[PDB]
């Protein structure tokens, strides 16, 4: 009942752990929730207030008492208990987010950040200037390498090295790097694995 | 000196890397000296592509060869420093630890890129300023500091040497380090008895008692 | 963040670490190329056995401008006398190439045509031998103690497939003993 | 620690009576709670409880999960016993109560208990039925990681 | 048996040998199977026929007496999979699950009996276990001769031969290895071919792991032998019933009906994003009758009973309950009637009884003795939704039953030597 509004929010957070496992992996986390922390904040507020309150208490009244020194410890834990969840969640949500960060941007010619991230503006805004200031972090990763990189792509290795793209309903034609492909509804380009890395990412290609 | 040899410790030092629980030292003198010669390599192919179109009023073959290969090889490093960005990722506080401390070697130079540096110092910072601002206003004062209490605890963990890694042991017989009756090498775990070790058969323990073999790349992981 | 998987590595990423293995080739072919890490060749003379990497072998057996040999363990009268070694000594795993497995995917693929018998008998005999070997590691995992275990001669791919298991559940196991004395 | 199965198995209750009187109850119009007081406390801050003081501020009452008949009937057949029901959490719990307790006894037991359910699990690692479901979390969760090894590994087999 | 062993190497072969390129579909089948502790094999004949067209000749010619040849000839194979060595391991069961073409059940007339024969209804009641036997140990009145019989299947008296006689055989029940049995019983389906009369029952034996496959009510397509038993009731005048092997129920149908309390991921994936609708219980106000046209009021109150409530333990005894009830009452056109058929299809476990109870079926919980809890709409419907009509006009004994059980919970029965209080949480 002391701290246990944190079990149920890890408990929460456990849940989109559940949606990244098996799972499928679209992302669409349902938001953050600013509320709930809201009403941890105000409790933990209320908490430190009497804590200082006591600290003042025990300058006069309490005169160091033996049990005096139990509110410094226990509730001091309770402290610590929000810290535990509050960050727990926390990394949880930049674990989900900064690896899509990864795995898309996004790609080739990343050329800019948008439309990416379902969640947009319902995730919090204070998550999103982490992000933005992250994926400028990677930026900078980009621009060492000179591998060339295209680190953000392939995880999976090249076989063998062409393959075949079905085209999904994409328009096109984008490809400009390079050559232009000129996507086209309903058509498979014969092309070797460079292009199609970058370009499967987006959403054009589908078969490999 | 070789580009065979340094290609086979690229793969020995990617498989040492996605094994081992925690990180290792970043081996910049052949590295470089790769990202220098892919650079070369990748300059090289595509001046001669662009060469063979003079001879166009033949075979494809060894520039299909040569830049399937520079695919693999630019995969290769490209999963190895993608893995070892996540474990800073993961370790950033414990190494911050570390560097504070004097002994024994911190961050450097070596222990991280001079490129991974950037990354390190920029994603915790950025870290800690979204925490900044999200959950600590709002701030307790025992907590403002992050770094052990202790307990629990945090972060500190994981320089975790004793969790279980698959080992393979192989390296140069003299006939240093073998007492028989087959090999090489001590083992002494702190806990138990000695096996000891084997060569030609792979032998899963802690990371720990290994580490100093790892070291000498006496056994593979 | 490599996500998946991350611990174990990959059943692809261990086909992509034995293509690094070089194997004999018969060229049909009679530049240069220096390309990095392969050393060879002078111009390959077709009729003319040669050691390359396997990628290679692989990419031009793609082309059907080589013609891979097989190797001298993958037959079914060689493998033979590994069961019959294997079925004889329940604890050891026997004598393993280490990449037979994976091995046994890929040549299999496109080199099909170029094996002696290869049809409906080797796959037969590693479907095989990649059982009792399996059930044999199922119960040689009854005895699991820390910190040691004997997995002697066993597979890439073996190794890889049950990883997080025996490195988990010894990360349990020895977690509690190591802890409590 | 930052992992939810940690942070979780911390808020579990147990059965912990005071040793001493402690007025300013944080639970409610006590105000000091009488001396052996029992009071079930989530195991975050009946941990260190046990050990700051020469004598600690609770008693550490044996939680019902570790009852003696429990531990008892986990010697018979811990295949088909049921640990999810129990609380779930077992082995992300127990390993911190041998440690808080110290107990030896028990190890010997429970580092048996999950060999067995391992010698099981690598069973259920070939591609559930019934059992999936009587599994505790955190084992639950290296079902997962095994079965999803062997499963990419299938399908790479073939094509 | 020189031609058993020519049948059963053939079997082998061809379980050893069979290739869907490139997995080997069946012995693999078997490994995932005996890991499991399922101990059974599932036959695709397609492929059997496209292996050997000979042994399916065979096998459609007299399958009684080859398939468990069959059934030996797969757990010899088991026993070089499973274990090694140089226990015990069942002969396991094989199911195969065919198309062929579909014989409906008017058109079982003779003439393909022992000839397998693949049809559909719909399961009408499944009969209680009762255990064959599979190895049993015997020994004699006199000599003592021990004699361990293999019976097979598929009625056999016992061997006489070791004054003596003229049956001196004893069954040791010690040592005898037992299976299980089923007898469901299908009515055809509704649709065809009922014409202008009632529709015949098949009586079919399901046997070790078929049984309890299926819930009775549900479609399926039986596939099995065809085959007579005597069963005196002359002359001669043999009664019919199908051997089955083995059943598979129509899409799905596993998770509804053996919907466990467990579930797939992104069942909580999908569950978790609808939770996070403002429009939510709007939404859901308009599920619940496309068909019926207003009576918002009938269609929120549906909503609120299904969820449940507020269930309390607490002490002493007492416990408080959930969830509610809700009367309908009113002239007709108020399509109460078919609201109702509604709730119970949606209801996860529910028992529409209107009633007095119906027809055999008693409306509470009542105590009937075997002859050799009898049932009702409560105990049946227990820990969910009971839709019960005419509810002015039930019966006064079991009325008061009911508003004794519908405050507590508990139905409490004390007639003769069973005093239970047995639990009702409608």
């Amino acid at each position: 009942m002391y701290g246990d509004l944190g079990n149920k929010l890890v408990l929460e957070a456990k849940r989109t752990k559940q949606l990244y496992a098996r799972s499928n992996q679209d992302v669409n986390l349902p938001m953050y929730h600013e509320d709930i922390i809201r009403n941890i904040l105000k409790e933990v507020s209320n908490l430190r207030k009497n804590t200082e309150y006591l600290k003042e208490q025990q300058q006069l009244g309490m005169l160091d008492d033996k049990v005096a020194k139990c509110q410094y410890f226990v509730t001091l834990l309770c402290m610590e208990r929000n810290k535990r969840c509050l960050l727990a969640y926390q990394r949880l949500r930049t674990d989900i987010l900064d690896s899509m960060a990864w795995n898309n941007n996004g790609l080739d010619l990343m050329s800019s950040i948008t439309f990416s991230q379902q969640d947009t503006n319902n995730l919090s805004h204070q998550e999103q200037e982490y992000l933005k200031e992250y994926c400028d972090l990677i930026t900078d990763l980009k621009s060492g390498d000179l591998v060339d990189i295209d680190l953000s792509g392939s995880l999976v290795p090249p076989s063998d090295a062409f393959i075949d793209v079905r085209v999904l309903k994409d328009a096109g034609e984008i490809q400009t790097e390079y050559g232009v492909f000129n996507l086209i509804k309903d058509s498979q380009f014969f092309v070797q694995q460079s292009d199609v890395e970058r370009l499967i990412q987006q959403g054009y290609l589908q078969l490999i | 000196v070789s580009p065979q040899q340094d290609f086979s410790d690229l793969m020995k030092s990617w498989k040492n890397e996605r094994c081992s629980p925690e990180l290792l030292p970043y081996p910049h003198q052949l590295m470089k000296r790769l990202l220098n010669r892919i650079s070369m390599q990748s300059q090289l192919i595509e001046n001669i592509s662009m060469g063979f179109l003079d001879m166009q009023n033949e075979s494809k073959l060894p520039l299909l060869c040569m830049e399937t290969e520079l695919e693999r090889l630019k995969f290769v490093i490209r999963s190895y420093i993608r893995c070892r960005l996540s474990k800073i990722d993961k370790f950033s506080l414990y190494l911050r630890q570390l560097n504070e401390d004097e002994n024994s070697l911190i961050s450097l130079t070596d222990l991280l890129s001079k490129d991974e540096i950037k990354y390190h110092d920029t994603h915790s910072l950025i870290w800690l300023k979204l925490v900044n601002d999200s959950i600590l206003k709002y701030m307790p004062e025992e907590l403002q500091a992050i770094n052990d209490t202790e307990g629990s605890v945090n972060m500190i963990d994981e320089p975790d040497w004793n969790k279980f890694v698959f080992i393979h042991v192989n390296g140069p017989p003299d006939g240093e380090n073998e007492f028989g009756k087959p090999c090489y090498t001590v083992t002494i775990p702190d806990l138990k008895e000695e096996v000891e070790l084997t060569i030609g058969s792979i032998y899963v323990m802690r990371y720990e008692v290994i580490r100093d073999l790892l070291r000498d790349d006496k056994v593979a992981l | 963040l490599p996500a998946h998987l991350q611990q174990t590595f990959s059943p692809e990423e261990i086909q992509f670490i034995v293509e690094n293995e070089p194997i004999k080739i018969f060229p049909r072919i009679t530049w240069q190329l220096i390309t990095t890490d392969d050393k060879a060749l002078n111009n390959m003379v077709a009729m003319r056995s040669t050691e390359v990497v396997l990628w290679i072998a692989l990419l031009l057996k793609q082309q059907s401008k080589c013609s891979i040999v097989a190797p001298q363990w993958l037959t079914t009268k060689e493998l033979d006398r590994k069961i019959q070694y294997e079925k004889t000594h329940p604890d050891r795993f026997s004598e393993l190439p280490w990449n037979w497995l994976v091995l046994a995917r890929i040549l299999f693929n496109k080199a099909k045509d170029d094996f002696h018998d290869p049809i409906h008998e080797l796959r037969g005999k590693i479907q095989d031998l990649r059982e009792i070997r399996q059930i044999k590691v199922l119960k040689g995992l009854k005895y699991l103690n820390e910190s040691h275990l004997q997995l002697d001669n066993l597979s890439l791919l073996e190794i890889n497939e049950l990883r997080p298991f025996i490195t988990e559940i010894m990360d349990k196991l020895r977690e509690i003993h190591t802890a409590s004395l | 620690y930052y992992d939810i199965d940690d942070v979780l198995a911390d808020g579990t209750e147990f059965p912990c009576k005071f040793q001493y009187d402690i007025p300013g109850l944080g639970y409610n119009p006590g105000r000091p709670i009488t001396k052996n007081t029992k009071l079930s406390l989530p195991l975050w801050l009946a941990r260190i409880l046990a050990i700051v003081g020469p004598v600690p501020f609770v008693e550490l009452l044996p939680p019902d999960m570790f009852s003696t008949k429990v531990m008892n009937a986990i010697k018979t057949d811990p295949v088909a016993l049921d640990l999810h029901s129990i609380n779930s959490h077992f082995f992300s719990l127990a390993i911190k109560w041998i440690m808080l307790f110290s107990e030896k006894e028990l190890a010997n037991v429970v580092s048996e208990l999950l060999l067995q359910r391992a010698q099981e699990l690598n069973h259920h690692a070939s591609s559930t039925s019934t059992f999936l479901l009587k599994l505790e979390e955190m084992e639950k969760e290296i079902y997962k990681k095994s079965h999803e090894s062997y499963k990419d590994t299938k399908r790479w087999m073939f094509k | 048996d020189d031609d058993n062993t020519e049948i059963i190497k053939s079997f082998k072969n061809f379980i050893l040998e069979f290739r869907l390129d490139s997995q080997f579909i069946y012995r693999d089948q078997l490994r995932n199977n005996i890991l499991v502790k399922n101990y059974s094999l599932t036959v695709n004949m397609e492929h059997l026929i496209g292996y050997n067209e000979d042994i399916y000749k065979k096998l459609s010619d007299e399958p009684s007496d080859i398939i468990p040849l069959f059934e030996t000839a797969i757990t010899q194979v088991a026993k070089r999979i499973s274990i090694l060595s140089r226990n015990s391991l069942p002969t396991f069961q094989l199911i195969l699950n065919s198309n062929a073409n579909q014989i409906p059940l008017r058109d079982l007339d003779s003439e393909h009996v022992s000839k397998i024969v693949r049809l559909s209804g719909i399961i009408i009641s499944t009969s209680v276990l009762s255990s064959r036997a599979t190895y049993l140990s015997i020994m004699c009145r006199n000599c003592r001769h021990t004699t361990s019989i293999t019976i097979n299947n598929f009625t056999v008296s016992l061997p006489r031969s070791c004054n003596c006689g003229p049956d001196p055989y004893i069954i040791i029940h010690e040592s005898s290895k037992f299976i299980d049995q089923q007898f469901l019983k299908l009515q055809e389906i509704p649709e065809l071919v009922p014409v202008g009369e009632m529709p015949r029952n098949l009586t079919m034996t399901c046997d070790r792991y078929l049984t309890n496959k299926v819930i009775p009510g549900t479609r399926v397509t039986i596939v099995g032998i065809y085959s007579i038993y005597n069963s005196k009731n002359g002359v001669a005048i043999r009664t019919p019933y199908i051997k089955i092997l083995g059943i598979q129920s129509d899409v799905e149908t596993s998770s509804i009906w053996n919907s466990v309390t467990m579930f797939t991921e992104e069942e909580e994936e999908e569950f978790l994003q609808l939770s996070r609708n403002p429009k939510l219980y709007e939404i859901l106000t308009n599920s619940i009758a496309p068909s019926i046209f207003g009576n918002e009021d009938i269609k929120k109150a549906i909503v609120c009973l299904l969820m449940g409530g507020s269930k309390k333990i607490l002490p002493d005894g007492m416990r408080l309950r959930g969830d509610i009830n809700v009367l309908l009452l009113g002239d007709p056109g108020t399509a109460k009637s078919q609201l109702l058929k509604f709730v119970e299809k949606v209801s996860p476990i529910a028992v529409y009884t209107s009633g007095k109870g119906s027809s055999a079926a008693g409306l509470t919980a009542s105590v009937q003795r075997d002859p050799m809890l009898e049932g009702g709409a409560m105990v049946l419907a227990d820990g969910g939704v009971v839709c019960i009509d005419e509810f002015d006009k039930m019966r006064d004994e079991d009325r008061v039953a009911i508003h004794e059980a519908m405050e507590q919970q508990t139905i409490s029965i004390a007639k003769a030597g069973i005093t239970t209080v047995l639990n009702s949480r409608t």
